[PDB]
């Protein structure tokens, strides 16, 4: 028998580098709702101090989501230790793709749901920031390796303004390893 | 437990590690960042400069202190308590509050 | 409230980066720098060598000065903002 | 079929490195009037002191083209946040 | 203009860069050139030392001297013009 299966809104396969993320849901199944997703570019290893985004979050009282390079593991600890805690649940999750167009990609997500356009790489910090910078979508399901969004927050227009800006970019010239891939 | 320390050595407890209230909720990894204050033990017996000699400093015991954290310091856990022997520069600053 | 320093030791408050003139705004990113300028929060006693006894105080709480650049400068955490100590013999100038 | 193309003064293929840099024009077409150009012998990265220079034709309201082998992290990016933000015009 | 340096470590600010002498007609090389003269903004009251509560300098006030160049020397940007504090062990001979 064949399968027949329905993937809506935003995906990616990427597994959680820690197993205990194992949430309510038996079988190991994550499920968020409302959270807070944040991009990030940088291993947080040395400054090892997201706390001032972590309390924020906190008196904040929802469940969070980052993309970010890594987690190094003593950050992981206690990010994981604190979701347990039940303060904030977080789900950290690794680079879907190739740097540029992932990066790329990250952001039209963000804009989908509602986030800000949030790049490291810039002036701007990770732990300076306003706290409205977060996206949220209605539900998000996590599983060992799938990641997947049913409905988010974001206008239709600016969702139809990128689409629009990436009609052209549809074609392109390189043709059949790009064209197939962007559609 | 109380023994007497001389001159610049002075003896105090450092503060209280493992971030039981430090912050949220969070747990400290093995990157320590901690206790950067302490209480002072006692201190020693005083100053020998050319008959100036001995001259009691502004800090007492049980003075809770911030110190200088440096390999001039010497940690050891004596008489069931852990104690470090610091200089008479090693003290930052101190208030009671 | 202010913490006590002993004889020597000057506590400070570093002052934020200030954006040049120089275009609009125009802000750096991770790019520290010696700490030209800061707020005085209490000053050390002096110095007692040869029974110094009480010699007079270089500076008074609230001046503007410019200090050493060395890696003695020891940042502490206090509620809020972070400060600065060093010697009383670190400064290096007053402003105005 | 075929096509012709005619082109006139100097074209190269060169794109910016960061997408921040996609101006005012979007669409793909970024045309920027009255630019100004400047040629070193030497990669550009750490000198940062040159910007009143460059702030003077800024502040005219006139754009300015940089022809250099690079620019370090920290200067691309404070200069790319400066044109993000609207402080001057920089190709 | 009004930063005022006490005890040894005075201010002294560089003279013009890219002086003419170097090179004799033709202007100074641009390759690791760099020339040792300024002239002294402040000076302090003086050093307290041994009893003795200010050191006055036999150094004179706002006149350029030589300077010696080195690790000591720390250049500030103050009013947009840069300056180096430095005590009197780096300044040389009274020009």
């Amino acid at each position: 028998q064949d399968e027949l299966d329905v993937v809506e809104g935003m995906q990616f396969d990427r597994g959680y580098l820690s197993p205990y993320f194992i949430n309510k849901p038996e079988t190991g199944a994550v499920e968020l709702e409302s959270p807070f997703i944040l991009l990030a570019d940088k291993k947080i290893s040395n400054i090892r101090e997201m706390l001032p985004v972590l309390e924020a979050v906190a008196k904040a009282g929802k469940p969070l989501l980052i993309i970010a390079e890594d987690v190094e593991g003593e950050a992981l600890a206690t990010l994981v230790v604190n979701t347990m805690r039940g303060i904030v649940k977080v789900a950290a999750v690794k680079a879907p793709g190739f740097g540029d167009r992932r990066k790329a990609m990250l952001q039209d997500i963000a804009t989908l749901t509602g986030g800000t356009v949030i790049s490291e790489e810039i002036g701007m910090e990770l732990e300076k920031a306003t706290l409205e910078d977060l996206g949220q979508a209605k539900r998000v399901v996590i599983n060992k390796d799938t990641t997947t969004i049913i409905d988010g927050v974001g206008e239709e227009a600016a969702i139809q303004g990128r689409v629009a800006q990436i009609r052209q970019q549809i074609e392109e010239a390189t043709s059949d390893y790009d064209r197939e891939k962007l559609q | 437990m109380n023994i007497r320390p001389l001159h610049d050595r002075v003896i105090v407890k450092r503060k209280e590690v493992e971030t039981k209230s430090a912050g949220g909720i969070v747990l400290t990894g093995s990157a320590a960042a901690k206790s950067t204050r302490g209480e002072v033990l006692a201190v020693g017996n005083g100053r020998i400069l050319e008959n100036g000699e001995v001259k009691p400093l502004d800090v007492k015991v049980g003075d809770i202190v911030i110190f200088n954290d440096g390999y001039g310091v010497k940690s050891e856990k004596i008489d069931n308590e852990e104690v470090l022997i610091m200089s008479e520069s090693d003290i930052l600053a101190i208030v009671e509050a």
